[PDB]
């Protein structure tokens, strides 16, 4: 019957496709590796895909995927048991080592590029034109961490030009110098910008920039995993909920 | 508390953006529109600026016609009295040709012809937007995804207006240009051909269409969970590989066993949206066709 | 057996129960507390279900079938075999599904990201609860709800919605399915412009979001942008599954009779009410 041969051409073609999309998702971080870094014996029934080659603009070189792993930096994890499957432990301070949820990418240390090869995030100072258009205008307010202490002010808006749109704040501290704090991880509110991730004494060693004026993908990725991984970090001197609304 | 990224804190807004030129013929481009701070607070607050080239104003025309064959009718069956017109919007209807029309052009004005002229309008005025689709991603140099995506929409449309009606020998069996009369046509289409879960096309149409928002709340879910590491800006992490990346990766993995790629879980996108419609138009196309009562074609499986 | 970049993640730490005991990783899965529940609720849940598949008469997946108590029992309890094992087999599936969503939860924790993909499952679970619970309890009878069966479920679907005649004029179910649609369409549409732009004509450098935000501007006039289709997609399936629990929380419970029938309010509005013509005239 017609019908039925469609329903069993149909499961033929999904199992396919499914075979294909599984195989295209494995252009990243396969082979897996046992937890010292040497080959898994097992690796599962899919098989790598052929490579494929993005080609990348403005002289930034190419990407063939599948390939050798990129990261080599050292991972400053102990193991805690012989057996396969328990935590690696923080050899020395996870937040500065750059390990669990304070861990980043080495991304290419170079800032991403709009379509016309300009610098896509810049700071507001710089940024001709732009301007707070609604909301609470962040720059000016003291930042206060999770243990409710005043770690700086935000001196300007970092913006990304082709997307109009707020990325970070950058905060000046004690000393003068300033950090930038991703935007999706602070609260503005009223008289105040809140961090819940770093208390007061930890915005000190938020990763620094290079130029004044651009920050790289490799900057973005230190910045943005050092600020998350004080969710777990931090923790001992977040104060809590109640000692906040007070 | 936390700062969930849903709707934005402050707006930041610059000079237009007039776009990227490629090999678009910037003459046919329009100039900006207004900023919006609504949309602002959820997306992008800039409106236009708009290619309008041939294609995209033959559309535009024969769609506005589409409306204005529908609207003069519905104008007509409310005796051109603006309170009955707003009372019964829902209730009126454009039909098709009665069956002993078959798929003749004959068919007086008001008793199907209309809904002809309508039916042209409206394969005009789609498949002008489908070619725009096309030749605005080859004036970018982008693939033609879009263009292919938009394709499966389209076959489901072609089953159910033109391709199932021809081939079962009538304009009758197509669908009438109604609010409540198309939902009529629905349920009655189920009931005529032995209840359409016993489908198996329809049962995958439906589990592509729940498999859809159960995707796009998870893809949706996860990039804003790792947009605190620049998250949503996918196609740079596709390039060079990041924190977001490896973050949204590995809960899945450790959550479900199994994970995508920045550039993988796009695919898994467009192939679970582009199947409702893909099972959903070959379900339609086999009914009154090939099986008239699904029911009954369940029993001999 | 852990991906090219994955060793750096798997620290200690996030978990909500327990602290460090059930803090590991069994190959790729992670486990934590909500891990062993929602294995034992599981378990339990297709243990009870075999065990009502043998008391039923088979073995067969297209046939086995869990009912809830018949409406004589109302909201109280009843017999294993006829109803008892269904309610069991909630109290297993609410718990299997309540404990996914809170080791996602403790992964979250784990990798410093938000808890969207949690808050959003909980939607999925709070539709399911209310077909099973919230429903059903406002009705006064367990008996309203689905039975746990591949082909009855949907036959329990078609009886319910005839008995409102065509369940489409449900406003509520119209507006569930317009976000179905909806999000279907965007989900196509930004699979399609990612892969579009990172995948462009062979032999071109790959594309970048301003070409992305071009092709859409040129097309239709707009770019929500790319944090926005994210939150536009979530907004999308999340409201789907709002109105759909929204359409059937009202049927039965505050709307009895036929759905079509609503519709009429706003034909009967006195000053068009009565005005010969149209269709309702
Ligand atoms: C939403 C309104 C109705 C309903 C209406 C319909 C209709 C109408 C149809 C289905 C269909 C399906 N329904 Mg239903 N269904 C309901 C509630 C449920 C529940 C539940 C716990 O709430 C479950 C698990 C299911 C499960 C299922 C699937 C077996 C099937 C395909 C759906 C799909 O791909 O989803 C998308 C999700 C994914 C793609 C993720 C993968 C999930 C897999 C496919 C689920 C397998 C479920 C498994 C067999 C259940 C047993 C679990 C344990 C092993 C015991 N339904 C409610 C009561 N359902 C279709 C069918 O063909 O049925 C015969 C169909 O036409
Ligand atoms: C009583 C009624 C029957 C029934 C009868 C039917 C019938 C009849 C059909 C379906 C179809 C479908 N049914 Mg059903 N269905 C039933 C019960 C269910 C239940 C349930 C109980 O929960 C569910 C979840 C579904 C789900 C579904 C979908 C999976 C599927 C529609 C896919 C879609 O995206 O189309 C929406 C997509 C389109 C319509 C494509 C549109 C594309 C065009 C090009 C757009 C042009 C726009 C135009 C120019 C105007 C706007 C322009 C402006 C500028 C904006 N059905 C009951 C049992 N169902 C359809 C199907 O595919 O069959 C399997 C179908 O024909
Ligand atoms: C798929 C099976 C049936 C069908 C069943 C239903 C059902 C059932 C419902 C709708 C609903 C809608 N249908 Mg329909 N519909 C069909 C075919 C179509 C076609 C077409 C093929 O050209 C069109 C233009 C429409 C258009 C419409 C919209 C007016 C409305 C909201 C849809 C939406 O989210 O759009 C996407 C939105 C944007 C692009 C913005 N339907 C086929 C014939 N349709 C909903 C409604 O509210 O009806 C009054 C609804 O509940
Ligand atoms: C003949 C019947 C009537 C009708 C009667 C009904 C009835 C009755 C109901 C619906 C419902 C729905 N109908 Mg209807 N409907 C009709 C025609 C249509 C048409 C159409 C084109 O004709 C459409 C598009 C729809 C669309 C819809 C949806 C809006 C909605 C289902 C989604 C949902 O609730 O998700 C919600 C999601 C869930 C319930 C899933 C929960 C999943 C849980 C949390 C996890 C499962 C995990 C699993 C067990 C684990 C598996 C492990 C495996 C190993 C993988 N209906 C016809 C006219 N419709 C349903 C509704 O609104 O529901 C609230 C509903 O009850
Ligand atoms: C995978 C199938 C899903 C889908 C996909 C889809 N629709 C598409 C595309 C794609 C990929 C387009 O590229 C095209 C578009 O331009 O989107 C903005 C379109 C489109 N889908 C549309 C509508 C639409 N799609 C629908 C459904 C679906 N579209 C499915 C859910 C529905 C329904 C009934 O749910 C509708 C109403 C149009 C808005 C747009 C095509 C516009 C067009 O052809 O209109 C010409 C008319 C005028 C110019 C008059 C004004
Ligand atoms: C809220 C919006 C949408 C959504 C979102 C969503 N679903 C989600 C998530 C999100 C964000 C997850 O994070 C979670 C996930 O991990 O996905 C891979 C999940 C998930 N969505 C799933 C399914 C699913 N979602 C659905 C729908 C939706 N999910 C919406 C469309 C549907 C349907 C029918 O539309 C289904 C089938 C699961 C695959 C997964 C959650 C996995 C989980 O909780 O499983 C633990 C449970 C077991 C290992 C087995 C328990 C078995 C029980 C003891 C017995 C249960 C019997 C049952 C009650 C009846 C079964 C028979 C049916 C035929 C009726
Ligand atoms: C950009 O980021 C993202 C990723 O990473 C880069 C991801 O992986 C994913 C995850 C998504 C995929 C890998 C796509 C495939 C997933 C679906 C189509 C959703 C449906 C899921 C299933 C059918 C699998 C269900 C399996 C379960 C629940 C595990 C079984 C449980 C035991 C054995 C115990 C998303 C959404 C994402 O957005
Ligand atoms: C890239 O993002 C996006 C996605 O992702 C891929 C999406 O999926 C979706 C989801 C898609 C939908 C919800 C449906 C489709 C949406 C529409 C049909 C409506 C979108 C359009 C608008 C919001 C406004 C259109 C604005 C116009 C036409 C203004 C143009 C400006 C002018 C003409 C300027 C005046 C100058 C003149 C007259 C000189 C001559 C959207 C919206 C999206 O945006
Ligand atoms: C779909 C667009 C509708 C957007 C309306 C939502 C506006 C959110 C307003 C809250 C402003 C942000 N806030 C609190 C930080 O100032
Ligand atoms: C009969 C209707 C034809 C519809 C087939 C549509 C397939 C869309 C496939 C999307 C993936 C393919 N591609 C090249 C665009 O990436
Ligand atoms: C003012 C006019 C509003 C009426 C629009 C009618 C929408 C119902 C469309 C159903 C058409 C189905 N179709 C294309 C396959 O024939
Ligand atoms: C095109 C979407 C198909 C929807 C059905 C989804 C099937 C998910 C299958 C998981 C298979 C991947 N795997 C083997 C590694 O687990
Ligand atoms: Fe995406």
């Amino acid at each position: 019957d017609l019908a039925s041969l469609a329903i069993y051409s149909f499961w033929i073609f999904l199992a396919g496709l499914i075979y294909y999309l599984q195989t295209e998702n494995m252009r990243e971080g396969y082979p897996l590796e046992n937890e010292d870094g040497t080959p898994a014996a097992n690796q599962g029934p899919f098989p790598l895909p052929k490579p494929k080659t993005f080609i990348l603009p403005h002289g930034r070189g190419t990407l063939t995927v599948p390939g050798p792993e990129s990261e080599d930096r050292p991972i400053a994890l102990a193991r805690t048991a012989v057996s396969e499957g328990f935590p690696h432990a923080p050899t020395g301070d996870p937040m500065k080592d750059g390990v669990g949820p304070a861990s980043w990418v080495a991304r290419r240390d170079l800032p991403e590029l709009d379509g016309h090869g300009h610098n896509k995030i810049k700071p507001m100072k710089a940024a001709a034109g732009f301007h707070v258009s609604a909301g609470k205008n962040p720059i000016g307010l003291p930042v206060r961490g999770c243990d409710l202490e005043i770690a700086g002010k935000v001196v300007d808006i970092w913006v990304d030009i082709p997307e109009q749109m707020a990325r970070f704040l950058e905060v000046e501290l004690k000393d003068g110098s300033t950090r930038l704090l991703p935007m999706q991880m602070v609260k503005v509110q009223s008289n105040r910008v809140h961090v819940n991730a770093l208390s007061s004494d930890l915005f000190a060693g938020i990763p620094t920039i290079k130029s004044p004026t651009e920050v790289t993908l490799l900057e973005e990725d230190k910045i943005c995993g050092y600020v998350a991984g004080g969710l777990m970090y931090a923790a001992p001197k977040r104060k809590s909920v109640v000692a906040a609304m007070l | 508390a936390e700062y969930q990224n849903i709707f934005s804190q402050v707006q930041v807004r610059g000079p237009a953006d007039l776009g990227m030129t490629e090999d678009v013929n910037l003459a046919n481009r329009s100039g900006v529109g207004p900023f919006s701070t609504l949309l602002g607070w959820f997306g992008n607050a800039q409106l236009g600026p708009i290619y309008l080239g041939s294609l995209g104003v033959l559309s535009l025309f024969s769609g506005l016609m589409w409306f204005f064959t529908i609207g003069i009718w519905f104008w007509y069956q409310a005796g051109w009295n603006p309170a009955v017109f707003l009372r019964d919007l829902f209730f009126f209807s454009l039909e098709p040709p009665a069956p002993e029309y078959g798929l003749s052009f004959a068919a007086p004005l008001k008793e199907g012809g209309l809904w002809l002229i309508a039916s042209f309008f409206m394969f005009v005025a789609v498949w002008s937007w489908w070619g725009r689709t096309y030749l605005r991603a080859q004036a970018l140099g982008m693939g033609k995804h879009t263009a292919w995506a938009f394709l499966s929409a389209i076959w489901l449309w072609m089953v159910l207006g033109f391709i199932r009606p021809i081939l079962m020998g009538s304009w009758s069996e197509a669908v009438p240009y109604g609010i409540f009369s198309h939902l009529d046509w629905t349920n009655n289409f189920s009931l005529v051909h032995g209840n359409l879960f016993y489908n198996p096309f329809h049962g995958l149409s439906i589990a592509f269409l729940y498999g859809s928002a159960l995707l796009f709340a998870m893809h949706g879910a996860t990039i804003l969970a790792v947009s605190r590491f620049g998250g949503e800006r996918e196609l740079e992490q596709i390039a060079d590989r990041g924190t977001a990346a490896e973050r949204a990766a590995l809960f899945w993995r450790w959550t479900m066993g199994f994970n995508a790629t920045m550039e993988g879980i796009h695919r898994w996108a467009i192939w679970m949206a582009v199947l409702v419609t893909l099972t959903g138009g070959i379900g339609i196309l086999l009914s009154g066709t090939v099986v008239d009562n699904w029911y009954v074609w369940g029993q001999n499986h | 057996a852990l991906l090219s970049f994955e060793r750096k993640y798997r620290v200690p730490g996030g978990t909500l129960v327990g602290g460090n005991l059930f803090d590991f990783w069994v190959g790729p899965f992670y486990v934590g507390f909500f891990g062993v529940a929602t294995f034992f609720f599981a378990a339990l849940g297709i243990i009870l279900i075999a065990w009502s598949a043998v008391l039923q008469g088979t073995w067969n997946p297209q046939l086995i079938s869990v009912y809830p108590p018949a409406l004589e029992y109302g909201l109280g309890g009843a017999p294993l075999a006829k109803g008892g094992l269904w309610q069991i087999i909630t109290i297993c599936a609410t718990g299997a599904f309540v404990s996914w969503a809170l080791r996602e939860v403790e992964i979250c924790r784990k990798l410093g990201i938000g808890y969207h993909i949690p808050f959003a499952f909980a939607f999925a679970i709070l539709a399911y609860l209310t077909l099973v619970l919230f429903r059903p309890v406002m009705m006064g009878a367990w008996g309203y709800a689905f039975p746990y069966g591949i082909w009855t479920h949907l036959d329990w679907v078609s009886n319910t919605g005839y008995t409102y005649g065509n369940f489409h004029y449900n406003p509520a179910h119209m507006i569930a399915i317009s976000f179905f649609f909806t999000n279907a369409l965007a989900l196509a549409l930004h699979g399609a412009l990612v892969l579009s732009a990172a995948n462009p004509e062979k032999g071109k450098e790959m594309r970048t979001p301003d070409h992305e935000d071009t092709f859409f501007r040129d097309l239709v006039g707009y770019s929500i942008g790319t944090l926005g289709i994210h939150r536009l997609g979530l907004l999308l399936s999340l409201s789907a599954v709002f109105f759909s629990a929204l359409c059937m929380i009202i049927t039965g419970t505050i709307w009895f009779d036929q759905w079509v029938d609503w519709w009429q309010w706003w034909v009967k509005l006195p000053w068009w009410a009565n005005i010969p013509g149209g269709i309702n005239g």
